[PDB]
């Protein structure tokens, strides 16, 4: 796509923005390791709508995102 | 006489049909990552 654009500011003041590499790493990783969407499109919806649901139900929003997917995930699959 | 009732409907209404504007490639995992953000403090970008 010509004139694209990937950065978004050069202000790097607080730690926790950095974390959007750490967590981007293990979605693509998460998504590429495991593209559910690949084996069912409903699968990665079920997944997606609860992700999200998972992650406000908590008050512990200031939790790792390794745990917010972790949870997501095993909770899909859970009977 | 009187009359039955008064009926209601549009009236000199318009509207502006917008469809366009997708994402791809990293809106993949963008959705995740963005919801993590959005939910745990706030955005950040």
């Amino acid at each position: 796509m010509d004139n694209s654009a990937s950065k978004n500011s050069a202000i790097s003041s607080s730690i926790f923005c950095e974390k959007y590499k750490q967590t981007k790493e293990q979605a693509l990783t998460f998504f590429q390791e495991h593209p559910q969407y690949m084996r069912s499109k409903e699968d990665e919806e079920q997944l997606m709508t609860e992700f999200k649901k998972v992650l406000l139900e908590p008050g512990s929003k200031n939790l790792s995102i390794y745990q917010t997917l972790l949870a997501a995930h095993e909770r899909l699959q859970a009977l | 006489h009187m009359d039955p009732l008064t009926p209601d409907a549009s009236e000199s209404v318009n509207n502006i049909l917008k469809q366009s504007g997708a994402w791809s490639g990293d809106d993949k995992l963008q959705k995740w990552v963005r919801v993590y953000l959005d939910r745990g403090q706030e955005a950040i970008k």
